[PDB]
RNA sequence: UAGUGUGAACGAAAGAUGAAAAGAACUCUAAAACAGAGGGUGAAAAGUUCCUGAACUUGCUUAGGGUUAAGGCUAUUUAUA
RNA sequence: UAUUACAGAUCCUAAUUGAAGUAGCGAUUAUCCAGGCUUGUAUCCUGGGGGCUGAUGAGGAGUAGGGUUUCUGGACAACUU
RNA sequence: AGGCAUGAUAGUUCAGGGAAUUCGGCCAAUUAGAGCUGUAACUUCGGGAUAAAGCUUGGCUCUGAUGAAAAUCAGAACCGA
RNA sequence: GAAGGUACUGUAAGCAGUGGAGUGGCACCACGACCUGUUGAGGUUCAGCUUCGCUUCUAGGUUUC
């Protein structure tokens, strides 16, 4: 339905902001149930909701 | 009721020539809708994100030409698939159908 | 005076209402006086404007600053392809006006004149028109009309319609009595043929209807009708531009710039009374697109169209085409033309249809001597330098 | 000028509640302008005949006065 | 009282189902506590700010007039003077 | 016997017309394509392009003021042109 | 979502002339940063003065001086619209 | 879509060179605005330009006498 709840929470959990929290199209439904953070870490660890790398400034 | 391929370039710059030059990218699109729809006189038409990417490359303000792979195909209720193609030059491209 | 100032009238008010024409061709109002007697001659004449060039004409005017010197010219060419005879209209006098007596027709009837009597050809399965193909109807009704053209009908006109001409349809090789045969369109696009009627002015009446039953059924060329150094009056619609401002439109002065909602306008329509705005005042509206006449347009050469000999002139002896190289907006011209000198009415792809002036010229100028020394064949997208194809190779003959 | 701009910095508080009334009690000038506080009367005149008897006694509870009314029903009826 | 003003102060609108809730079960179309249609309750729907339900305005149906802005008065064979 | 007869008072209160499906729907970077959830999404979420804000930032936090606007779940009669 | 005439408004640009426009150079245009020259009448001797008026400015490969210093300043080649 | 049809711009990229003010290194290779060659090349050319080509595509709906 609506995972805003999730990105949020995974935010605080990887210390990022919510533009750098890749979750996936494949496995909605996993990530939908999931209310708390130790929820939400058991999917990181999986590597469902990733951290992602930095966009680029080269010098 | 056939199902079928047809490769066609799509002259873009023709398409898009003294309209409003922040929009051409958007334009560019409506007029691959528009042109598939005529060609499979199909209602829906998808686009795919490769065709989509390929359109938007050098900003909103489009290529002069693309080739397309438009595909009718059932889900009877017959859908257009418009898709990329790449190719390096256009002479001698022909509109023509696939097996 | 109370104006506090005088200054011309802007615009004229001879040439309202300022609309929309929608004649497809130029509507002739009137004819020239009948000189009784001679020969009857056709008179009027349809050609499409083709597009325009310049010429280097050589001057000979006596007494003036320009006596044996060149003169650079622009010409127009309208194309004029051989236009069919096919019906033949008497009108009669009356108290209310000129009123009909009648129109005979031809035996048969080609196709591009059935087009005319319908919009809707592709729909048309019957496409029944003109059927006086019965035989016992047609023979005997014709000479009965023929009579009555005699005896109370003075002035006679004789109808006469473009010739659309016959193709072969696409990879069928032409040439060949099996291929099925259709008809290939104008440089504009149309099948449908200008169907007009012509005033013949020749004396006698019976004797017009000797000349315009000897014509009848036959097609008719421009050389049998205008000659080189005839002036010609050019009869056609302008050039549409849709809505338009005051200013543009009536030519007005604008205001300052510092005028609260805009300066692009006539600033008093009119004085307190009367309490009313005039039919003189000048207004927001429709620009172009108007049937207009145009006077003592002189023609400096007739056309023929293998040896494409037309272009060229008397001097140079090198042959060259009048199509300009790369042909805009028209096409080829390989009809019999008509090098008009300055403008003529309308865009590209017009019918324009010609006419003998009504009454005539006796300013020198109308009997001066035509020499054209040289034309233009130079494109028009947009700077030319190569006047043809042949000075290319010789000018640069390596390429890649 | 005088208008919506110079709305803008309205946020201290002029009056405040007051105990007495519980209503309007000026903070600069500490005193209840309905009903006087801390003076030791409450504030009415004869000018606010309409005002004063939304105040006055019969708009609250009167729990000990209600009472004191009933006892002299009884005693002359 | 609602509500307004920093404040002293200021201050509305809003009554009536039926004798009795007997306040509309259950079924059908529909994505459906949308909206109806059947079927019922009651003497009568009066069906929930529901007794009676006027005028202005509007909708549908029926009937005529219309170049004279429309209306009025008098006269008749009712569209004219 | 009287708070006793209305067409007017830029009258009072209450409801309602034409204008009119007309004026107009602003200001703020820019949207596009495929999926998910659905009777129903350009708009709610995911992914991928293309953009904007461009350290006095629609970033992260506080006085004064507001007072539950915070959070999770369910809901769309109304409101968020 | 689709059109693009006219007009309003915010903008670039306009041959030749250069304030003839207008109550009025209103408006807009020109000028402009830096380095090296060079700076008048008048003056309360401080100012005027960035007066005015001239020139140079890029890219690339180098050389030298001053510092501790990875910086900054001076000078010369060669290059093309 | 094709034209030794026509236009506009002005010599694409990439590669090669006893080309090139010079500097640095090995016992001729690095870095180098730019110039010569491939190259009147490359790009764009109807959207309101012209010629000809079976390459590809062309379906339905309502009143009127």
């Amino acid at each position: 339905s609506s995972l805003k709840l999730q990105k949020r929470l995974a935010a605080s959990v990887l210390d990022c902001g919510v533009r750098r929290v890749w979750m996936d199209d494949s496995e909605v439904s996993t990530i939908a149930m999931a209310n708390s953070r130790q929820q939400i870490r058991k999917l990181i660890n999986d590597g469902i909701i990733v951290k992602r790398p930095v966009k680029v400034h080269s010098g | 009721l056939a199902p079928a391929k047809i490769e066609t370039t799509i002259h873009l710059q023709k398409a898009v020539h003294g309209t409003t030059r922040r929009f051409r990218a958007e334009r560019a699109i409506k007029v691959i809708a528009a042109a598939a729809k005529k060609m499979m006189h199909t209602d829906v038409v998808k686009i795919d994100p490769e065709l989509n990417s390929r359109i938007w490359i050098h900003g909103k303000n489009p290529p002069t030409r693309v080739r397309v792979t438009f595909e009718r195909k059932a889900d009877e209720k017959m859908i257009t698939i418009a898709s990329f193609k790449n190719v390096a030059s256009f002479n001698g491209l022909q509109t023509t159908k696939v097996v | 005076s109370h104006r506090k100032f005088n200054a011309p009238r802007r615009g004229s008010l001879g040439f309202l209402p300022r609309g929309r024409s929608h004649a497809v061709r130029g509507r002739v109002r009137s004819w020239p006086k009948d000189d009784a007697s001679q020969k009857p001659h056709l008179c009027a004449f349809i050609g499409y404007k083709a597009g325009m060039t310049h010429v280097l004409r050589d001057v000979v005017r006596p007494n003036s600053r320009l006596h044996k010197k060149e003169a650079c010219e622009p010409v127009t060419i309208l194309e004029t392809p051989p236009m069919f005879v096919v019906g033949i209209i008497g009108y009669k006098p009356t108290v209310e006006g000129l009123k009909p007596v009648t129109t005979v027709w031809a035996s048969y009837v080609n196709e591009e004149v059935k087009r005319n009597y319908y919009k809707n050809w592709y729909q048309s399965k019957a496409r029944k028109a003109f059927s006086c193909l019965s035989n016992g109807k047609a023979a005997e009704k014709r000479e009965k009309q023929l009579e009555e053209l005699q005896k109370e009908a003075t002035v006679i006109r004789v109808i006469a319609h473009t010739q659309s001409a016959k193709t072969t349809t696409r990879g069928v090789d032409a040439n060949e009595q099996g291929a099925k045969k259709v008809l290939k369109g104008n440089h504009l696009g149309q099948k449908k043929a200008h169907m007009i009627e012509i005033q013949i002015n020749g004396g006698d009446v019976a004797a017009k209807l000797n000349y315009a039953k000897s014509i009848l059924e036959k097609e008719i060329k421009v050389a049998d009708v205008f000659t080189e150094g005839e002036q010609i009056d050019t009869i056609g619609v302008g050039k549409g531009f849709g809505w338009e401002g005051v200013i543009h439109r009536y030519g007005t002065k604008r205001l300052q710039k510092k005028t609260h909602r805009g300066r692009r306008k006539v600033a008093c329509i009119g004085p307190w009374n009367p309490a009313r705005v005039l039919w003189s005042v000048a207004r927001y509206g429709q620009r172009g697109c108007h049937h207009r006449t145009e006077m003592n347009k002189r023609i400096y050469r007739i056309g023929a169209a293998k040896i494409n000999e037309g272009g060229s002139t008397s001097f140079d002896l090198t042959k060259k085409s009048i199509n300009p190289m790369g042909g805009p907006h028209y096409g080829l011209v390989k009809d019999d033309f008509l090098m008009i000198k300055g403008s003529v009415v309308g865009t590209v792809k017009r019918a324009i249809t010609l006419r003998k002036t009504i009454n005539i010229n006796t300013r020198r100028i109308a009997t001066e001597e035509i020499n054209l020394k040289w034309i233009d064949t130079a494109s028009k997208f947009g700077h030319g330098r190569f006047q043809t194809k042949e000075e290319r190779s010789k000018f640069l003959g390596k390429l890649k | 000028g005088a208008g919506t701009p110079s709305f803008g910095p309205r946020h201290n508080k002029t009056h405040t509640i007051c105990r007495r009334c519980g209503n309007c009690f000026h903070i600069q000038k500490s005193k209840c302008a309905k009903c006087g506080y801390p003076d030791a009367t409450m504030r009415h005149y004869d000018w606010e005949k309409k005002a004063h008897r939304k105040r006055a006694q019969g708009s609250g509870e009167m729990r000990h006065l209600k009472v004191t009314f009933a006892k002299l029903q009884r005693a002359y009826a």
